[PDB]
Order: structure tokens, then C-alpha cells, then sequence
RNA sequence: AACCUGGUUGAUCUUGCCAGUAGUCAUAUGCUUGUCUCAAAGAUUAAGCCAUGCAAGUGAAAGUAUAUAUAUAUAUAUGUAGAAACUGCGAACGGCUCAUUAAAACAGUUAUAGUCUACUUGACAUUUAUAAGGAUAACUACGGAAAAGCUGUAGCUAAUACUUGCAUUAUCCUUUUGGAUAAGUAUUUGUUAGAAGGAAUUAUAACAAAGAAGUAACACGUAAAGUGUGUAUCAAUCGAGUUUCUGACCUAUCAGCUUUUGAUGUUAGGGUAUUGGCCUAACAUGGCUAUGACGGGUAACGGGGAAUUAGAGUUCGAUUCCGGAGAGGGAGCCUGAGAAAUAGCUACCACAUCUAAGGAAGGCAGCAGGCGCGUAAAUUACCCAAUUCUAAAGAAGAGAGG
RNA sequence: AUUUCAAAGAAUCAUUCUUUUUAAAAUCCGAUUUUGUUACUUUGAGUAAAUUAGAGUGUUCAAAGCAAACAGUUAAAGCAUUGUGUUUGAAUACUAUAGCAUGGAAUAACAAAAUUGAACAAGCUAAAAUUUUUUGUUCUUAUUUUGGCUUAGUUACGAUU
RNA sequence: GGAAAAACCGUAAAUCCUAUCUUUUAAAGGAAGGAGAAGUCGUAACAAGGUUUCCGUAGGUGAACCUGCGGAAGGAUCAU
RNA sequence: AAUAGAAAAAAGUAGGUAAGGGAAGUCGGCAAAAUAGAUCCGUAACUUCGGGAAAAGGAUUGGCUCUGAGGACAUUAAUGU
């Protein structure tokens, strides 16, 4: 749990008295999954509410490209940068990479030009793959364990080629 | 548990409250709001200890339960409610208004101010902060927002502020001939012209004050209330009006009566 | 530059769908390196470039260990006063300290250090000004005036 | 008040001790006590044990009364009280002890741009309506248990308990007019723009998405038009958590410590009220050490201070204030803004009370008083008049306090 | 050991304290005002009361305490134009040995340190800015100015015993 | 919507087995130190104390001690 | 293998197995049983300092589905086989 008890900074080992107060944690990690929504709220110091996330399923969704957001169905957890854990159990926290359905994004990009505001450098090839399958990996932009979202933003250029790189061939 | 201690002791109190050691055990302790605990007086120490207007804590309740007496022109409903660094008690019945600062002595008084003057008070801003729809609002030491506050008035200047309608009249900036009164220093409860104003990059600042005996003295510019020009106090300062004596000067005075 | 760490390199606050990277001022009469200011690295530990807060205390120290991920160890060096012989005595004390990309500091430079944002268990300050000098002595043994 | 005598010898000067001598808000005790003022008083020894009693409740303009009482006008009308009970708020303080704790706790000094904040104070809101939805206590009855602050049915019925839910402002065109267009406070994400601060990834302004919660279905009453209670956000305030620097008694017959069990760093997350190895994973191989680290001792809570002080000092600081620690031992929760509370709860161990022999309940280091310990320490007194505290805050409570 | 000695005046009691001026560089209207760091020291700021020193104050004195005092047989008086007591007092300082600001000419430390360094004038050159310049989301070229860099000269040029 | 009951991590009291350290405290026997009485035995030291003293050291010895080796005078010689 | 068959008790011999206690057994724990492999921890008195030592005393160990570490070649640091 919090506070101290650990050891000092000479290394030694610090006799404890002072027993533990409310104020000092200790709570538990979050495990949202991918399934249909389940958040649970949990009651913290001053009566503030935070939501832990048991189950999730649609995010809010981000397009870099135009810098807008749609409320979006995400299909699959499929990669974490940290631990195996994570991505086995399709459990997802702010470092993870998913996969959301392009949809919403194909239709504002039909809206703005006809086929598949205004104008800048368009849609780039590594963004033009993920959609051309129907299925784009995206990156959680929210805490799911304090505020019950895992909202993101579609993983994008550098980034995304550095992780397809080391996500990839061997597998 | 360990969380909030409610009393205040005897000796616990602040120096000012003139509590002695006989006499109790206690002190009162203020309610929150309208300025600092330690930068306070409540109505019970004015009413008895100073004023001398009841016997007991007791006789101040029976005071306060009747409802001539109003601070900011406006009744309240209890003994703890705190009288601060300065504001404005009416007692109706007596058509009686004092006006609250510290003495030289660095201990509050009372001082006598007529109706006229009575229906505004000059009030230091303490924070001037920005709010939603780019609107201004102004933070007193006495605290009062003043949504509306005009853009060129800055954090550390003065304000002229009615009490009745609670807006403002005028302002004084804040500038190196300011008239200036010590709240809280070593040279507390006293005024002077400034010498010089004095800023250093992320720390603490220092004003240089001239007195009206046209002697000099340092204090900091966090506890300096602005109170008129070089013109003039804009308020009515006690009738001493900040004025340094000696020790030496204080006894052949005291002998001298 | 080459990449070799597992991490994204954000740079937080750059900026990329506005028309062509991320500094502040510091203050207290200080300013941003030539490195800070052109230099292509990443962190967030850096407080020209990261979101730690250069506040509270600023004190001169001299390193003595260098080998730490852009961290340094420096000891502050003082004279103790002892009233009952009325007399000095020798006493130090280790800060430790994060030390920048920016700074390729070596032993026995002066360094300036801010007290900051604390970032860890032992880390808690960060070098703001990296002063270059040379003692050949031993570090460990050695005394300045910092 | 800056101060000394007697004692080595047959006699002597010297070294050197011993002895006297004075003080001690420092304890005990012997003898003696006509007065008066003043008044420390179960720390040292067992943070050992406790019989009996008592120590926190709260209703006078302002939630709820067909229990009932009552004043006018006449078994009806008004009204006014009201035992009682739901409700609300307090009991997180104050009192007690100093066991544990030796860079922690404590003291000054920062920082919190890393945060939360009830009462109180001032600002002041945005995507069926002459009044909605039930359900529950007291209460009525039958009951059950040796005991206990045990409680079971069924019919009820209220609430400011609980649950629903009823324009207007600004931009463009037009004369202080008439049309058109927009419209979520916290909180969160992605995109920019950028009043203040030494420093801003801050105030703030816009865009695209999500998004709590809400903005009174409540009570009094100002000429011989006023108020209360409730409410989101913001600030203030009463505070609180963290966090910077600097400061310790004795000990080396304690010299190398720390690091698989996070030690030290980096990265990523989670967790938190927020920073943080706070916790998990992955990656580094560090970090601390004669200025005495790491252990060990202390009859060691810390400070303001107390005693003696010519000047240094030296000894001492349970013990009226401030801060910490603890509530049989350990441990864990709940409730609530605030408690890891303790006359809150749960469990284990150490104790232990009533039992109807099934079971059930208990916690003085609150105030008395008792036992045990001891060299050592007072009354189960009376009172809230003052001092203050808590409430629905005058009018009542309080072994706080006197 | 070593690096800026001094001089003259004025005030004042043979004395004492003080002011003026005596190289160089930068700046402002030929005159005007600035110039290592730290220790040390001075002032300060901000700083719990109790205690403590200590003032005021005859508790019956003193220990104490934080009070009191004055006149009136109920008015003289003050101030309101029959109304209304008054003067007051409850100081000052110690309050780490550290941190913060702050004046400092001495004393200490430290700092750059010719097996070569830097002060200027001259010429070439790439960076930024100025001036130029048509057409109501936005578009060519050009002179020039400022800082950075390469190269011949020129300073009282550059090392204590 | 929803009580009991179970299961899983995560806290985590307590019990028991050791392991190490702390503290007193037992124990036959061994081997010490001091105090007391004119006890037994030598005659060791003090004077050249009747073999100069003392040091270091080793060996002997019932001892006090003796002897060797190399020092010093704190020698009974500071003198051809 | 110097024999077969049938029956199946004693007894023998080579084996097993046994409640509750646990050396009370006897010349002596003889016999028998318990321990036991690896990997990870931890390891004393004492010592000729080499040892003691595998001391003592603990923990772990199947099956499956994953993750990481450890090569070789050739296209200018990345990409291939």
C-alpha cells in the first residue's frame, strides 16, 4: 500500500510508527475489457467520482488529418508497446493500440471532397491502407480507470509506421 | 481522528486580542470568510474587551441576538463572525459607526466615522482574475468580487467600493508617491509617502517608506494597504495618524500628561 | 536523428497541423541553451522542453557522478559552525539531480541546480545551468566553494 | 556578588584526590506547624488491571404532528401549542497518557505551476404546472427471547427523507425597432490561437467530439415592497495533505552497506485527492558509506523552555502553550467534506462479564474511586454564574470549564 | 612576500569626525552615472504567546496582577442647537547558530593563467533584418543594414618575486 | 432491480516449525581478585640491605625468586 | 535349462501389506522403513583456513497456449534469404 515503510536513503531499513491514515492508497488496478460497457463508479477523498471502466467497446475517435472526433465502435485490441498481459486478455489502458471501424471517417472524407473544414494534404498511404481494409488501428488517448472512456485518436505516419514495424513478419 | 481543531486556548490566541492570563481559559475563534483569523478581530473582543459595551460573552450574545447592530451595513447573526483588517460596524440605536484599523501600538481600535463617509469604504484588492467571456473580476481583502473591474486597475491598487449598490467609485495605482499603511510588518499600524517600490524576479518584495517626521524605514510590499495619494489619506486615519514616537520620547510624553 | 528506445517520442505541445519545436523562457535571468533551442532531442524530464515546473530553490553544487540515464549526482559543499568551540568544522551533502540532453556534463563542473517538480523515490532536482571546471582531484575528496 | 577551608609528613613545598560548603517550579522522607496570601499534586514503578456511577448532544419567525393539549368564534370553524417519532446537523473536537520513534518525529525555512477542502463569506447557471411519482417509520394489533441498546408480521401515513419534472441571451440583415443564425458548468480527448506570472502546456478564445451534475413541486414575513433553508460553478476563508533547505544523545569490542522480496536510475502504464517505485511490467547497474553510512544502545516524544549560570558552559525539559505519536495487542474496513475515528464498527490473538448451559454481550492512558505496583501522589463533592465549545445555535446542553 | 599610495578642504575639541579630488573603460546631455564572485561583516525584512529582560501602574506593600486615574454631595467643564461623564492603559526588546533581502574600500578564499592569447582597422563570404515592387486564397526580381565566419597590417600589445 | 451462498486476485491478523540476535539466570569442578586476625614459612626489597638496581626477554624454581642474553641509571662511578 | 500335471491347508522360503502408538525391542534400531534427481534459496559449531558442505533447513518440479534470450548467409544504417 502507500507511504512509507520503504527503505531509506542510505539504504537502511526505517523503523515505522505513525500507523496508516485515510489519506495514504492503495486501490486497485483497472481490467476493462473488450465487451459491451460496463463502468463502475468509485467514491474518492472530498466525495470526487471517478469511473472504473470494467468493459469497453466504443470510444470517442480522433482523425489527425481534419482534427476531428467521432463516437466510434473499436473491433479489436490488438497491440501494447509495455507487457504481453495486456493485449492477450484484450485489455486496454491509454498505452494501447486497437483497431476501430473506418466508417464515420469515410463518410466525413465523402462529405468533404465526394469520394473516397477544408482543404490540406489529404489522406497519406499508411492511413489509406487501414482504411482501404475497413479496419484502423488507433491509439487510447484516456485514462478508462478514472474517467470510464477510452477515447483515442487513429495512430498516424512516424508512429504508426515504427510500431507496424515492431508489432510485424516474425510474427 | 486528526482533523479540524475547533477551540482556540488563551495564549493560543493573537497578541492583539488583549485576552490576559486570568480571566478564562479560552478564546473565541472566528468564523471563516471576510479576512484571515490571524489578520481579525471578532465583534466579542470590540464589544467588551475594547468598547466596554458588555460585562460577559454572555451580555455580547444578548447583544447579538437584538439586530441594531450591522457590519458592512448589513446585520449579522453572530459574535464570531470576524471584523477584519478594516470594516465598517452601524449601531442603529446609538446611530453609532466605527470604522476598524490597527493602532501604532499594533493592536486594533475603532475609530468614529460619520454617515457620510460611511456609505463606501476603501478596499485593497488582493487578485484581479480573468473569468469566462474575457470578464474581469476583482478579489478585496475584505471579500468582495467585483465582476466588471476596469482593465488598467492592477493587483496590488486600491478601490473605492459602496456598500450599499457595491460598486465601484474610483481607484488609487499603486506608484512610488502612494500613500501607504503597514498592516502587519515590524512597522505595523503606521503610515508613510513611500521612498521607493521595489521588484526582484520570483521572490519576495521590498518597499523603502518615508515618514511625515521624514525618517526612513523598510517593509514589505505584501502587507502594505494603500490609503491615499500624496495629496491626502483618502480615508479618515485615527486621530494619532500613524505617527512615530520614541521610547524616550513616549516616557517624557507619559510623565507629562 | 536515430531512434532506438520503445517509446513514441511525443515532445508534448509541438504542434503539426499548423504551418512550419517546443522551449519556454526559464527565467530568473536565465535562458535556453543553443542545444535547447535547435537540438532535436526528446523528454520529459528536461525543463527547457518538458512540463516539470522551475520553481522554488536554485543552488550551485559540484557533480561527482555523471554514469546515471541523463542524471547526475552533486555535492553541496559547506563550512558547519560549532558554537561551543566557537569554531568551523568541514560538512557536505549529495543532491541528486537530473542533468538534460542538453548538458554533457563532466566530473567536477559547477552546476546549477532548481529544486523543481520532484521526479522520483531519490531524484528530485534539475540542472539548469552546467558551469565547466576542471579539479584533477578525486571527486569524492574534493572541496569548492559550491 | 567573577570568592574557599581540613586531611600525604617528624616538619616542608608541590602533584593529586577525598571531605566539608551553597543552590536545584527535583523527588522522596524525619520531626515540628499560631497565622495569612499564593497553589504543584498516581510521570519515573506496570501504555498493568478495573467494581459502581457519571463524561455529546441538539427544536422560542422559519422541514415533518387527526397521540394529545389549548385561546378566541360557536359536539363545527379558525388557530396556537405539543409528549412522541422520522428527518437534519454535531459527536474528526476536547480530555487523557508519552509506550513506540535517532535524520523519520520535531523546529525554523521553502515549494505545492502536483492537490482536496463541510460550516462561514462574496460572486452567481448551461442541451400536469394554481404543482407530479410511491414507500417507510413512529402509530394500531398479534407475537417471539433466561438475558441484551434483540426484534418478526400486517394494515397504515408524512416530510426541505426518497424519485420525477414545468424560455432566453449573443452573433448577421434592417434605424433606442423588426427578421435570420447559433447556445452543456465541471470533467475528458484531439486540433489551434495565446490577460497574468521570474518561469505556463496557465487565465482566456475558437474548432470537432464525448460528458457528470444542475439551475427551488421547500418555510417564515417589511408603510401603523423583507427574510430563512436549499442549490451548480468560481473565488475567498477555516484548514489539510504532500514537498525544499538547515539542525541530534551515546556507541567502531558496529566498516563496509543497499540490490532475486524496488535497492538506484530510465521508459510505459495503473493506482492516487494529486506528485511520487505509491504499485505492475520492460529495460538499464546503479545508489549510499570516517563529515562515522549500515547496525547496536538510550531509564530518548520534539520545541518554545527549566536549573545553575561572571563570561564560556554544564545538567534538565512526563509535567499549563504549539506540534507529533497512541487508545489491550496487531490488523482491517464503513460512514462522512473531514476519521484508517475508537464512550464508530469487524476479525484474530491477550484478557474477561452474564448465561436458562441454547446463547449473548464487554474494554478508565475521559472524570471520580478501587486493586496491583511501589520511595512516591487527593473527593464516586457542588455547579454551569464566568471562560469557551456543539446544535434545529438566546432562552439548551458540556466531570470541557469553574 | 606580491598588486591603488594619497592629497586638500570643511565641521568640531592643539584633537576629533566628515567631504571634496586622483588613472581607465562603457553611457547619457565638452559636462553628466556605472564596472569580478564567495566567505566575513553591516543593516534589514518577515518572525507564536506563556516564559524572559523590561517600561507604565501603591495588589494593604511584596510575591503579584493588567489595571486604573480625574472631578462632581451629582456642576464647574467639554460638545448638540433642555440632550450629554471624561482621561485613559494594557509598552519596548531578546524571539536559531540557518534561509531571504541589504551597505561594505579591510581581511580571507576563488576566478581566468603565453610550450602561446585577444584588442582593433582592412578585404571576401553564407544567416537574419531594412528599403524596393505590379494584380481584390496569393505570386517571381533588386539595392541596402545588422550580427556570424575565412584571411595581411596595427596596440605602451600580452607571463611578479 | 435484487438477499444469502460460492470462486478469484489483492490486503492480511494470528498459529506453528525453524534460523539468528538480546537479556538475565542455573550448574559440579576449575581458576581469580580484594577484606579480616601480631596464623605457618622463609628473609625477598629498603643502606653497597650484606650477589648494584631496574627494563625488555626466555628458561628454571614451592616461593619471596634465581640464572642467561642485550639495554638504561631512575648507580654505590657524571674524575688521569 | 535333470521332469510334467492336478490340487491347494499347514509349514517353509522369496515377497507384499497393515489401525492406534512409536524402540517401551534386543547384544546393538539388527532387519525393514524414512531420506533420495534437478533447479532456486539458505547453510553452523569448528578448522592445519584447504575444508566443514550436497552441512543443517527450506521451496519448486505435469500437460497445454504464449513471450523473451542465444546463429548463419547478401543487398548500403536499414532491408532481405
Amino acid at each position: 500500500r502507500d507511504g512509507r515503510h520503504k527503505l531509506r536513503l542510505t539504504g537502511g531499513k526505517k523503523k515505522i510508527h505513525k500507523k496508516k491514515r485515510k489519506y495514504e492508497l492503495g486501490r486497485p488496478p483497472s481490467n476493462t475489457k473488450l465487451g459491451s460497457r460496463q463502468v463502475h463508479v468509485v467514491r474518492g477523498r472530498g466525495r470526487n467520482y471517478k469511473y472504473r471502466a470494467i468493459k469497453l467497446d466504443s470510444g470517442s475517435f480522433s482523425w489527425p488529418t481534419f482534427g476531428i472526433s467521432k463516437n466510434t465502435r473499436i473491433i479489436d485490441v490488438v497491440y501494447n508497446a509495455s507487457n504481453n498481459e495486456l493485449v492477450r486478455t484484450k485489455t486496454l489502458v491509454k498505452n494501447c493500440i486497437v483497431v476501430i471501424d473506418s466508417h464515420p471517417f469515410t463518410t466525413w472524407y465523402e462529405n468533404t471532397f465526394g469520394t473516397t473544414i477544408g482543404k490540406s494534404k489529404n489522406i497519406d498511404p499508411l492511413l489509406l491502407e487501414q482504411f482501404k481494409q475497413g479496419r484502423v488501428l488507433a491509439c487510447i488517448s484516456s485514462r478508462p480507470g478514472q474517467c470510464g472512456k477510452a477515447d483515442g485518436y487513429i495512430i498516424e505516419g512516424d508512429e504508426l509506421l515504427f510500431y507496424k514495424r515492431k508489432m510485424d513478419k516474425r510474427n | 481522528g486528526k482533523g479540524i481543531k475547533k477551540h482556540l486556548k488563551r495564549v493560543n490566541a493573537p497578541s492583539h486580542w488583549m485576552l490576559n492570563k486570568m480571566g478564562g481559559q479560552y478564546a473565541p475563534k472566528t468564523s471563516s470568510g471576510p479576512h484571515k483569523l490571524l489578520e481579525s478581530i471578532p465583534l466579542v473582543i470590540l464589544l467588551r474587551n475594547r468598547l466596554k459595551y458588555a460585562l460577559t460573552f454572555d451580555e455580547v450574545k444578548m447583544i447579538l441576538i437584538q439586530k441594531i447592530v450591522k457590519v458592512d451595513n448589513k446585520v449579522r447573526t453572530d459574535c464570531t463572525f470576524p471584523v477584519g483588517l478594516m470594516d465598517v460596524i452601524h449601531i442603529t440605536k446609538s446611530n453609532e459607526y466605527f470604522r476598524l484599523l490597527y493602532d501604532i501600538k499594533g493592536r486594533f481600535v475603532p475609530h468614529r466615522i460619520t454617515n457620510e463617509e460611511s456609505k463606501y469604504k476603501l478596499c485593497k484588492v488582493k487578485k484581479i482574475l480573468l473569468r469566462k467571456g474575457r470578464l474581469s473580476i476583482a478579489v478585496t481583502h475584505d471579500g468582495r468580487s467585483i465582476p466588471y473591474i476596469h482593465p488598467d486597475v492592477k493587483v496590488n491598487d486600491t478601490v473605492r467600493l459602496d456598500l450599499e449598490t457595491g460598486k465601484v467609485l474610483e481607484h488609487l495605482k499603486f506608484q512610488v508617491g502612494s500613500l501607504v499603511m503597514v498592516t502587519a510588518g515590524h512597522s505595523v499600524g503606521r503610515v508613510g509617502v513611500i521612498s521607493s517600490i521595489d521588484k526582484n524576479m520570483g521572490t519576495y518584495d521590498i518597499i523603502h517608506v518615508k515618514d511625515s517626521r521624514n525618517k526612513v524605514f523598510a517593509t514589505r510590499l505584501s502587507n502594505v494597504f494603500v490609503i491615499g495619494d500624496n495629496t491626502k489619506p483618502y480615508i479618515s486615519l485615527p486621530r494619532e495618524k500613524g505617527i512615530k514616537l520614541d521610547i524616550i520620547e513616549e516616557r517624557r510624553n507619559r510623565l507629562k500628561a | 536523428d536515430v531512434q532506438h528506445e520503445r517509446a513514441y517520442q511525443k515532445q508534448e505541445g509541438a504542434s503539426f497541423f499548423n504551418s512550419k519545436r517546443y522551449w519556454k523562457k526559464v527565467g530568473l535571468g536565465f535562458a535556453t541553451p543553443k542545444e535547447a533551442k535547435e537540438g532535436v532531442y526528446v523528454d520529459k524530464k528536461c525543463p527547457f522542453t518538458g512540463n516539470v515546473s522551475i520553481r522554488g530553490r536554485i543552488l550551485k553544487g559540484m557533480v561527482i557522478s555523471n554514469k546515471m540515464k541523463r542524471t547526475i549526482i552533486i555535492r553541496r559543499n559547506y563550512l558547519h559552525y560549532v558554537k561551543k568551540y566557537n569554531r568551523f568544522e568541514k560538512r557536505h551533502k549529495n543532491i541528486p539531480c537530473h542533468c538534460s540532453p542538453c548538458f554533457d556534463v563532466k566530473e567536477g563542473d559547477i552546476v546549477t541546480v532548481g529544486q523543481c517538480r520532484p521526479l522520483s523515490k531519490t531524484v528530485r532536482f534539475n540542472v539548469l545551468h552546467v558551469e565547466k571546471h576542471q579539479i584533477f582531484g578525486s571527486a569524492r575528496k574534493q572541496f569548492v566553494l559550491f
